[PDB]
């Protein structure tokens, strides 16, 4: 499965909007935060933003994460160059490619999907833990359509 | 840095001059590196990864301060009067 | 306490910085939420070299992020190990130096350098022995150069005695993006030679070959082209961060790798570099390291090091090794490749040795060499100058922003006087 | 009574200091903590430690060396490691900015911020010393903190303690292989200033250590720890007669009085006897005659200079262990008839034989349990070849202005290079009229 | 310590070398993943004659795989022992040879042997005392004759003092898998005469003959054929991988088996070759080992030894066997057959035994014969060449590539000039 048109046409402009709650009461000088997850199924990416009130404190801090994938087993160490790349290459000609069939090495990369992010779970986005508290109507439609669970009673943040 | 043998063992003092960092130490001020480095490393572990009411009554004659209620307390002596600060 | 201060001006530089900052945070076990979560002593001992502490192990990165347009600002901010760069250390702008050295320098940029040299001082004051400055500034393009060079000149003024290793991405003809690289970049050299002291020039082109003919990556993303450069950096200041024998510092290198005061344009290099499909077949021993750190592939610049002999090369090995082999492999390198080293500098290869390897390896060897072939590297940018300068094209948008054809002549004058000393020593 | 002060300057000096001090700790009973053990004892009773080790009340013993280095982290590993309790906290003198492999940064700019403290501690260590026997300076002829700081320390010690003997344990940079590029500059600029402030310079070369470890020790891959331990055995065996007892005890004034003929010619060569490596050590007869032949063999010499290309001047042999004196009398009689070892015509007797009744101790690791040793310290003419091989490098670098600005702009002046080369010409000159045969 | 560099060229050479590495891996106790799971510590004693060590016991062969199409490479990796080969010496190429010697030697082969020479230079430099090379190829057909001769010429030019085995599969008369086998063989032997120190001829008809008449197989496949060739391929070089008395290395065999400088083409043979139905009825010992050895049934080249005198012959025995039991029978062979051995060379038998035999067998041996019956093969290639050449048929590819009518007649003259000496030494 190394194609993009499948996801890019099944879920082109479909976004999973999750309201969440970051807990940083245990931080020394910190405080709890309001994170909004947007999972894009077209490229299996997670962006998360911070929604912040009037006369806030912290700046207009853009988004919190950006449009890439998310490593699910905590914060992993970045590796030496050319480890978590695409399909393994044996040699070059003499611009060229071979597609080695015996893939072995740093291919073991475990990442969130729509299955591992459901209402009521705590996700460890790069260290910190943030709990999923509510979702949108399109998300409710999608999770009734595919996985069949209803159970959409929200867990209200603070 | 935390090579103080950890736990509560004696070892915890980085020899004077140890140019090494003692995570959470310069943010403290008071005594000598030895006992500092000790408390300095301990700091990490924490999370790592009037007063006269009782027997001590009297308040001391002429005490500079206002014992709550003194203004309107006509009785025995500063001693007896201040035998219950937070009464 | 030897602290270092790293500048982050320019889209390119800001990105190389983030990946650089990741690696150094990924060696001192700094978590993308601040608190250190590593499990080694030698990690914290020297956190003063890059991460100032705070209330609650928040080791905030001593960084100075600057951009005339809040683009890479947010980009880096919303990044992975990027929600830690102090909010104040993030000086922003409201415009953008659309590829124009004039803008970056004698204009907008200038009216912000004050609001940039302001924080840098706060930093300097926060330090104890600022071992020097390290600027990730694309000589090419706007911001990067214009602003950077201005700060470079300015910083020196404040603290004269100091080191200045500029990791800069010189354009390599082959591939080009902005159509003003000749002009915009040309300028840098002038304000570099007379203010730099350890130029580590990198070339997107070269790094691409090193992401195809050495790592075999079908789709070499700029991200990887960053780690290769990022590594070189967190590999040079190794001694001032971890124990070991022959601890060579950011100064030692400059006092054994700079013959004449101006002859200081060096090229980079990282050793343990193989493909994802050969990690288990390769033998990471000393000989191998040398048989790659001394070729024309691991060098992250574009100037066949075999066109012109080198004057002074050095290497920072980092891992439990035996000086004997280090010394031999290097002495042998000379006797073997003897037509590629000046005969006016006996003993021309410095060999340091740390006592901590990079996380996920067992040995490492950053390469730094004052090659003479860098002559070509600059020759091309000058060879280009003319074309655009001849017909004074792409100049209206440059001279009408506080500039004069005069500057061009003087900048080129230096390019000639930089590609001049080389051919001289070319033959001792 | 007989106390010796060692000043370890430069990183090579500090690491060789760690080697020689761990050798002293495991040669006596002095523990890494500092208390001699309760339910153990060693040998020499209650006076043999009053050498390099110092006595304090209730038993906590202290060394009397001064570890000085203008950079940290290499002092920090020595202090943080397995000898954290032994050393006195202020005897470890740290700089703050690295001396940058520069004579000027060792000698004229960062030379004042710490030499007051270093001389202050030298005064305090000389206060607790009944007889100040001598100073041994452990340093390299390479980087800035080993060249410039040593060179700056020499004239202040010559001013304050002019009547005391001072000697050098030197890391000369190798004529073949080398590790830094301004080694010739730094070596000449430090030996110019230390020529008039050194009474004897024992010299050790890393390539010689390397191929001795290859050939005899059977290590195809040695490290600086293995080098400095073999240097440490040399140091401990030279300074042994003040520590212990034997038949002929060699004083540190006897070293200068028997080994330096002319006041300028004070550059001998150390070498060690059996450097065999355990799994091939018990197969050998291990005789006094054959170790006396092996030290004069031109492969165990601890600097890379060929002894056949010259004449010997004065050889000092220090034996340790069960050495019958008439074995060394027969060994010297066997030496004086071989034509491969040529002598000058003006030194008929040149062998300073000293015997100490104690065998070498063994650090857990490389060296073998051998009940014999001798260090051979010979003044030869062959060091002129090393001076030539380094002065050729200096001339070839000086001819075209290499690296001069880092020196001159930071405290040095342009002349000092030229008169340092003039002094090298004078020394290489004098080594020829001392070696020429008498014709008058 | 002595090391052999194995290069394999062409589809035939690649498959034979893959089966050879499978045989050696099962002999030296290495699983396809590359680790060691053996039974005896002596089995690892001299592993680095064929295997370069990697980290963690991941031993990989010192082998350069070369072909002009990336299909044989994909097949060799798709084989069972595929996780054993280094991807760096895995030199493929995107082209089509077309079974053309001109396209193997004067065309894209000549553009790819630069990379082949670079990687074999690296493998030869990473050695202690290199003794020689092992090129597995086919004498007839493309690549192995076109690229193979060029590779041998460059290897000999860069190393002129080392023993060079070329294990070459020669054409057969009764069947032909390629129309231009005479052209390709005549062009290849012109080089293979004056470069290689010794060459081992394999005829594919004799493999069929030894599979039906001796092995009693029903449908002999290429796996079985290249396995049987790999048996003697391994059996030649065993005195350097395992101990024994009368250990004879490659140069010892070269000295005792090359009497005259141009006569080095040999015939191999392996002789515990038992059919499954008749093996338990065999009394396997040295007598019938020698009897099965010296017959004209186990010869792997279709040249009948009764049609010519033996110049010299070596037997490499393997197993715990007794010395006069070898000696009385190796004298009895010459004393019985006196019209098949030369008289001007008295006692033309080399004997070399080894301690450990191959697995499952109690004793093996390898026959190496230098007969005067090779003139049959070379003269038959000569008239089969001249029949095709007199009409200039199938020649326009070679002539239009850049060759001419001139260069073929020296190859045919060299065919005849090896035909003369191997006949006049049989005629004394
Ligand atoms: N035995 C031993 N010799 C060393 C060691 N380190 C360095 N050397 C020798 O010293 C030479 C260079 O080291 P130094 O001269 O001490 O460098 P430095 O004096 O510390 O210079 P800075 O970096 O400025 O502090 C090398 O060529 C070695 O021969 C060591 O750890 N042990
Ligand atoms: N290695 C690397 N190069 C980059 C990156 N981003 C941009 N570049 C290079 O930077 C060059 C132009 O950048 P530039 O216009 O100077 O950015 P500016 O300094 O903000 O104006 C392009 O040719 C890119 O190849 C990066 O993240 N990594
Ligand atoms: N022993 C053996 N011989 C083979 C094998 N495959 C092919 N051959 C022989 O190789 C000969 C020709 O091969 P060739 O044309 O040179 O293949 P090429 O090198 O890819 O051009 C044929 O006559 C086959 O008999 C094999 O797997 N084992």
């Amino acid at each position: 499965s190394f194609d993009t048109l499948k996801q890019f046409l099944e879920y082109d402009r479909k976004v999973l909007r999750f309201f969440c709650l970051w807990d940083d009461s245990g931080s020394l000088f910190g405080d709890r935060r309001e994170l909004i997850l947007h999972y894009f199924l077209s490229d299996d990416t997670i962006e998360i933003k911070e929604v912040m009130p009037h006369n806030s404190g912290r700046d207009a801090m853009s988004l919190f994460l950006q449009r890439r994938k998310l490593p699910k087993y905590g914060p992993p160490g970045v590796y030496q160059p050319g480890q978590i790349a695409d399909r393994t290459v044996l040699n070059v000609y003499g611009y060229s490619y071979l597609l080695d069939k015996y893939k072995l090495g740093n291919l073991d990369q475990e990442f969130y999907k729509d299955s591992d992010l459901s209402i009521g779970t705590t996700i460890n986005v790069w260290g910190r833990k943030v709990l999923l508290c509510d979702c949108d109507e399109f998300t409710k439609t999608y999770y009734k359509t595919k996985y069949g669970i209803e159970n959409f009673t929200s867990i209200s943040c603070k | 840095s935390p090579y103080s043998m950890d736990d509560r063992d004696p070892r915890k003092f980085f020899m004077s001059g140890f140019t090494g960092y003692v995570p959470r130490a310069r943010f403290l001020f008071g005594s000598s590196f030895p006992v500092l480095s000790n408390q300095a490393l301990q700091e990490f572990d924490q999370m790592k990864s009037s007063r006269t009411y009782p027997h001590n009554l009297g308040l001391l004659p002429k005490y500079g301060g206002y014992v709550p209620g003194y203004k309107f307390q006509f009785g025995r002596t500063y001693g007896h009067l201040t035998h219950d600060a937070l009464g | 306490m030897r602290e270092i201060v790293h500048l982050q001006a320019g889209q390119c530089g800001n990105q190389i910085g983030a990946k650089f900052w990741e690696v150094i945070s990924d060696e001192h076990g700094i978590d993308p939420t601040g608190t250190y979560h590593g499990d080694s002593d030698l990690q914290l001992e020297r956190i003063n070299v890059y991460y100032n502490e705070a209330t609650g192990g928040k080791y905030v990165p001593r960084a100075v992020l600057v951009d005339l347009e809040p683009g890479t600002m947010d980009s880096v901010r919303s990044g992975p190990f990027g929600q830690i760069f102090r909010p104040d250390n993030f000086v922003f702008g409201q415009s953008g130096a659309g590829n124009n050295w004039a803008k970056g320098h004698y204009t907008e940029g200038a009216e912000l350098v004050d609001s940039v040299l302001d924080v840098v001082r706060k930093e300097a004051e926060s330090c104890d022995c600022l071992q020097g400055f390290q600027l990730t500034h694309s000589l090419g393009g706007g911001t990067g150069s214009g602003m950077g060079t201005l700060l470079i000149s300015k910083i020196r003024e404040e603290y004269p005695d100091r080191i200045m290793n500029t990791f800069s991405v010189v354009p390599s003809p082959k591939v080009s993006d902005t159509v003003v690289e000749p002009y915009n970049a040309t300028l840098s050299v002038h304000q570099l030679v007379e203010n730099t002291d350890e130029t580590y020039c990198i070339d997107n082109e070269a790094l691409y070959d090193i992401c195809f003919r050495t790592l075999k990556l079908t789709t070499p993303t700029y991200g990887d082209l960053n780690h290769l450069v990022s590594a070189t950096m967190s590999g040079v200041t190794t001694c001032l961060r971890f124990p070991g024998q022959l601890n060579a510092d950011l100064r030692k290198l400059a006092v054994n790798m700079v013959p004449f005061p101006r002859l200081h344009f060096f090229m980079p290099g990282f050793a343990p570099l193989t493909s994802r499909g050969s990690q288990q077949y390769r033998a990471l021993t000393v000989p191998e390291l040398t048989q790659q750190m001394f070729d024309a592939k691991n060098m992250m610049a574009a100037c066949d090091p075999r066109h012109g002999r080198y004057l002074t090369v050095a290497a920072v090995f980092r891992g439990r090794m035996s000086m004997k082999e280090v010394d031999e492999q290097m002495l042998n390198v000379q006797n073997k490749n003897s037509s590629y080293f000046v005969e006016w500098i006996p003993n021309n290869v410095k060999t340091a040795v740390c006592d901590i390897p990079p996380r996920g390896l067992k040995m490492s060897a950053t390469f730094i060499g004052n090659s003479t072939a860098i002559q070509e590297l600059f020759k091309r940018i000058s060879e280009q100058f003319t074309a655009m300068f001849r017909r004074k094209a792409f100049l209206h948008w440059y001279t009408g922003e506080g500039m004069d054809e005069m500057e061009f002549t003087e900048a080129e004058s230096n390019m000639n006087d930089l590609g001049n000393p080389v051919v001289t020593r070319g033959a001792c | 009574q007989r106390e010796c002060i060692s000043v370890h300057v430069g990183q090579a000096g500090v690491q060789i200091g760690n080697a020689c001090w761990e050798l002293y700790c495991l040669e006596h009973g002095i523990q890494p903590d500092g208390q001699m053990p309760s339910d153990k004892t060693i040998g020499g009773g209650d006076d043999s430690f009053n050498t390099f080790f110092s006595e304090t009340g209730a038993g906590k013993h202290v060394p009397r060396a001064v570890f000085v280095d203008l950079e940290p982290t290499v002092i920090d590993e020595v202090r943080t490691g397995t000898y954290r309790q032994l050393f006195h906290p202020e005897q470890l003198i740290t700089g703050k900015e690295d001396a940058a492999n520069n004579y000027a940064r060792g000698h004229y700019t960062i030379g004042k911020e710490l030499i007051d403290l270093v001389l202050d501690r030298i005064r305090k260590l000389a206060d607790q010393c009944t007889g100040l026997q001598g100073f041994l300076i452990f340093h390299s002829f390479g980087g800035g903190t080993g060249s410039g700081f040593t060179s700056l320390l020499m004239e202040r010690l010559s001013v304050d303690y002019g009547k005391k003997s001072k000697l050098e344990f030197s890391i000369y940079p190798a004529p073949q292989v080398s590790t830094a590029v301004v080694e010739p500059y730094n070596s000449i600029l430090t030996t110019h200033t230390t020529l008039e402030h050194s009474d004897c310079a024992f010299m050790v070369d890393n390539e010689a250590i390397y191929d001795i470890c290859r050939r005899n020790l059977d290590i195809e891959r040695p490290t600086y720890t293995n080098l400095n331990r073999l240097i440490s055995q040399i140091v401990s065996s030279i300074t042994a007669s003040l520590r212990f007892d034997g038949a002929l005890n060699v004083d540190l004034t006897e070293f200068q009085t028997n080994l330096v003929p002319y006041p300028r010619i004070h550059f001998p060569l150390a070498t060690y006897a059996p450097v065999i490596s355990a799994e091939k050590a018990y197969h050998e007869q291990l005789s006094v005659a054959e170790i006396t032949n092996a030290c004069f063999e031109p492969a165990n010499q601890m600097v890379k200079c060929d002894p056949r290309h010259g004449k010997y001047m004065a050889c000092c042999l220090l034996y340790r262990g069960d050495v019958v004196p008439k074995d060394v009398n027969a060994a010297i009689a066997a030496i004086k008839t071989k034509r491969s070892i040529q002598f000058v015509d003006w030194c008929p007797t040149g062998f300073k034989v000293g015997i100490n009744y104690q065998p070498p101790t063994v650090v857990p690791g490389d060296l073998a349990k051998v009940q014999r040793a001798v260090c051979m310290l010979s003044n030869t003419t062959a060091i002129a070849e090393a001076w030539a091989r380094l002065d050729h490098k200096f001339d070839l670098m000086y001819a075209k202005r290499a690296f001069v600005h880092w020196y001159v702009g930071e405290g040095m002046e342009e002349g000092e290079f030229s008169e340092a080369r003039e002094d090298m010409a004078a020394l290489e000159k004098d080594y020829e009229e001392v070696g020429m045969d008498s014709v008058e």
